């Protein structure tokens, strides 16, 4: 028996044990091009 | 949540029928194979395997 | 106008608009074979009455046939409201064999079963107006009805079937006539002293090819892909006021099957599906003192009060496992019909298909029962606890309970249609499958 | 003209497809492109005197019950097609 | 006046440490198992 | 649909907010800073404390760095609820701060009370108010522990940490003068209370440990800090008459770059009154009544935003002669001055003029340095004595330019100044550079 301060204190590595099968990927999602936005720039300068 | 396996219960369940058990009657012996099955149990394991298809997805 | 909707054009038409590939403004129709369609009267062998066996060889006279038509003259044995689909009734069933060996083969409950499924709306009504009495019509009227067969070449000129390429073997239709008719020979068990007997014919459509084409019949070998017909009667498991019945049935199908059917039935009254009660149009005299529930209003057998019905669920099992999740019988009523074919089926009448498409005849997914050990209908029946002669009871009630009169309901049906493939090679027919 | 069926009243439509009950495409407006689409509304003068049947059923083509002064709702609906893009395990729309 | 059940369900987990839990996730597993088949019937009634 | 749909609306507007983008608020990496400990030391007070006396301490050395002091008193009501007002901070009259012998800063009661009333505020000034008042309807004898902070430069952030470390060589100490009475506890206007208890009281400082890196740069290095004093010239006011508009002006000698000024008119009889008294709820004993007494104060309720029982009409500050600004109305400096200055709301009778766009925090941001101006003087303009404090209706329904009669008894003014010194530590000394 060990005093607390002398204990360890780092919890289970279990991100690091798991090993999901395969590995993650990036879950991109959309809602598609602005339609009314196509083909029309408001950046110009006024000439 | 996030899971990326099938999950469709059409992954390992052989759902033929006793029809199976005709197809592997048929690829070792005539009237009674029992004796396959006894001695051949690793052989007859090696015949027991699931179709393969994959599909990486890789990170941006 | 409509130029400014042209105008209003993006991206995103590019998925309909951009890169055409049709349109719709210009139609061009096929060129086709010459053809012309005569309608035949066949001579039928043996002796029309009630009870009797019939049978007719379809004539030699046109290349290929489709259509076919059986003609029963009826009168009325009683007032409107005695009869329901006599005419379908009194055709107990058809069967049609080819060179000897039997291909098909409908029951009167089967018409029934079908039309309840696949028929629809005014195709439906005019099919009633052909075999039944539909104008209040009184006793000693005389009608003739019409009752088309449903075998597969009766149903689309794609399966007519090739007499030019079946030389050798005759085609024949063997007919079983009702013992008994309600409305026109008996009243429930009762006979009708005076009522007729039945004048039949049978009319078959055939169709005269051009040269090109009939030669061209004549010369070739064949294959027709085609539907059958498979059934088989069952006892019900007896419903009861205090248990729910169940019962495990096994199904003696086979060939790749579109779907089955089934009705439960009162073996005594022609297309009874459902509990008689004491509600409008439920049972004779229903509404009034005369009420009964031990007689349908004949006229209105059918219904689509639910209630009535005795299934409360069903499932199949395929070699011990469930096919689908268990389903109430209302699925099998209601939504299988509305998923897969479109009309509105009558209480009593269910259906489960194995094809998105059952009523076509383009096959679109089939289960193979030949493959199958044990294929078993799983059905649970209501219990029959409702006092039928109470419309409180009748129409205030549950989920699971039905009418005390359903136990009358003793009769089970189950059909299979399933296809096959009709050879037709050097002159001679047969199927493909056993 | 468009679909083959009967419609009850008080539900209206307006096709721009030559047969909006089916799926394939046949016509659309592309409200992407239009600045400005309104729909132009006018209602029946409710003079009708809902409880007398005579009034109700003998009544002319611009005048209803004055019970339709309680339609006081209105639900426009506007049925279109987009692009549903589905790989590599993932997917969404083409056009937002 | 009868009461509604109060329901939960409880499970039972066990934590593995490092090692065997590694080799879990990671190694194919093989179980044999039991199942309940099941079915109802109607009893024929005996009589006196 | 969603919050997509806010993402995808972009465009030529949107580059000036989000392109080539800087910054993420969704990923906060918190800095990695020196480890340390704060520990609450008991100090010895040193002299009787009692009402009038005068005790002091020093700071002992046992941390490295100190920042709160609060000084602990016990007090026992010497009548009713409502017959005080702040009497722990009434009681401690002054607090002088020395380092080495050299007076770093002084601050006084009225301060401490000048200080809440223009910098605390909403449920800090109310817990202030908790830690010096009874405020809860306590009766007389009852006991109450009363908290006053310490305001000095060191005392109000840890970014100004006195570093005891690096002052080896000098004691630290603090003077404090205790009040010879106080209102409700010991006297009840002019008559002293037989009976009350003297308080008890106790000085807390909270000193801060450093690991050895920080502890050893400490202890070595010089500082140079910037650091607060506040400078306070009490005077006589030019006491309006119920005939006119008293006028003043008032030589301030103020020194150094200064933050801000603040100053209030007072009755110096009743700590914290800076408004005259009236016949309206909260502004007199008994008032709303006919029992109401116009010259004695409602303790409890002393203070009010009542801008009409204030007397200054209108101020200006000159410099050698010049004026500053335009001159502006009292309410001006009471009201719009700490609007924009400090954002918390200031009592009548207390007002503000800053030199700083932000003077009530630590960094410096505009000073008047009052070393450079040869004669810095403010002048004031006192409103008409000519209300009769005793009819409420005289009193809400009057002008601008008038006040009650009773505002003839704000006879006394306190003009503070804020500046900015420079403090400097090395070889276990300290001091201030600037006289």
């Amino acid at each position: 028996r060990v005093k607390k301060s002398a204990l360890p204190d780092k919890e289970f590595p279990i991100i690091e044990t798991e090993k999901y099968p395969e590995p993650p990927i990036l879950w991109e999602t959309t809602i598609g091009a602005p339609s009314r936005l196509f083909d029309r720039s408001d950046g110009v300068k006024y000439v | 949540r996030d899971t990326a396996s099938i999950g469709f219960s059409d992954t390992h369940q052989d759902e033929k029928t006793l029809r199976f058990l005709k197809k592997q009657i048929s690829q070792f012996i005539k009237h009674l194979k029992e004796y396959y099955p006894n001695n051949e149990l690793t052989k007859k394991l090696v015949m027991k395997y699931s179709d393969v298809q994959l599909l990486p997805y890789t990170k941006g | 106008g409509g130029l400014s909707q042209l105008v209003a054009y993006g991206a995103q038409d590019v998925y309909l608009t951009g890169n055409p590939q049709i349109t719709f403004f210009k139609t061009v129709y096929r060129r086709y074979t010459n053809f012309a369609i005569e309608s035949i009267q066949q001579t039928i062998n043996g002796s029309v009455g009630f009870g009797n066996k019939v049978s007719t060889q379809i004539s030699r006279n046109g290349d290929l046939i489709t259509d076919i038509v059986v003609e029963f003259v009826l009168t009325k044995g009683g007032n409107g409201g005695t009869t329901y689909y006599p005419a379908e009734e009194l055709l107990q069933d058809v069967e049609l064999e080819i060179g000897g060996q039997r291909i098909d083969k409908h029951y009167n409950d089967w018409f029934r079963t079908y039309d309840a499924l696949f028929r629809m709306n005014d195709d439906r009504y005019n099919y009633r107006r052909m075999t039944d009495w539909v104008n209040n019509e009184l006793v000693g009227a005389q009608k003739r009805f019409y009752v088309p067969l449903i075998f597969f070449f009766n149903q689309t000129p794609g399966l007519a079937l090739p007499l030019i390429a079946l030389q050798y073997h005759e085609v024949k239709l063997y007919f079983t006539l009702a013992s008994q008719v309600q409305g026109v020979n008996y009243n429930g068990s009762s006979a009708i002293a005076g009522a007729a007997q039945p004048t039949m014919s049978v009319w078959v459509d055939y169709i005269f090819l051009d040269t090109q084409e009939r030669t061209r019949f004549a010369q070739l070998p064949h294959e027709y892909l085609i539907e059958q017909l498979q059934f088989t009667g069952s006892e019900t498991a007896t419903p009861s006021a205090t248990t729910q019945a169940s019962q495990n049935i096994r199904l003696n199908f086979n060939h790749p099957t579109k779907y089955l059917a089934w009705n439960f039935n009162n073996p005594t009254n022609y297309g009874q599906y459902t509990a008689l009660a004491n509600i409008p149009g439920a049972c004779s005299g229903a509404g009034t003192a005369a009420a009964t529930v031990t007689t349908p209003d004949y006229g209105n057998t059918g219904t689509y009060n639910e209630q009535l019905a005795v299934l409360d669920s069903a499932k199949i099992q395929l070699n011990g496992q469930d096919r689908f999740a268990t389903r109430k019988g209302s699925y099998f009523n209601k939504v299988q019909p509305y998923q897969s074919i479109g009309g509105v089926t009558p209480a009593g009448v269910y259906l489960y298909s194995f094809a998105l498409k059952p009523a076509g005849r383009q096959p679109s997914g089939t289960c193979n029962f030949s493959r199958i050990d044990n294929a078993t209908l799983s059905l649970t029946y209501k219990t029959c606890s409702i006092d039928a002669t109470s419309p409180a009871a009748v129409l205030g009630n549950t989920e699971t309970v039905t009418a005390n009169t359903a136990t009358l309901l003793t009769a089970l049906n189950i059909y299979a249609k399933n296809y096959n493939v009709l050879r037709i090679m050097s002159g001679m027919g047969g199927l493909a499958y056993a």
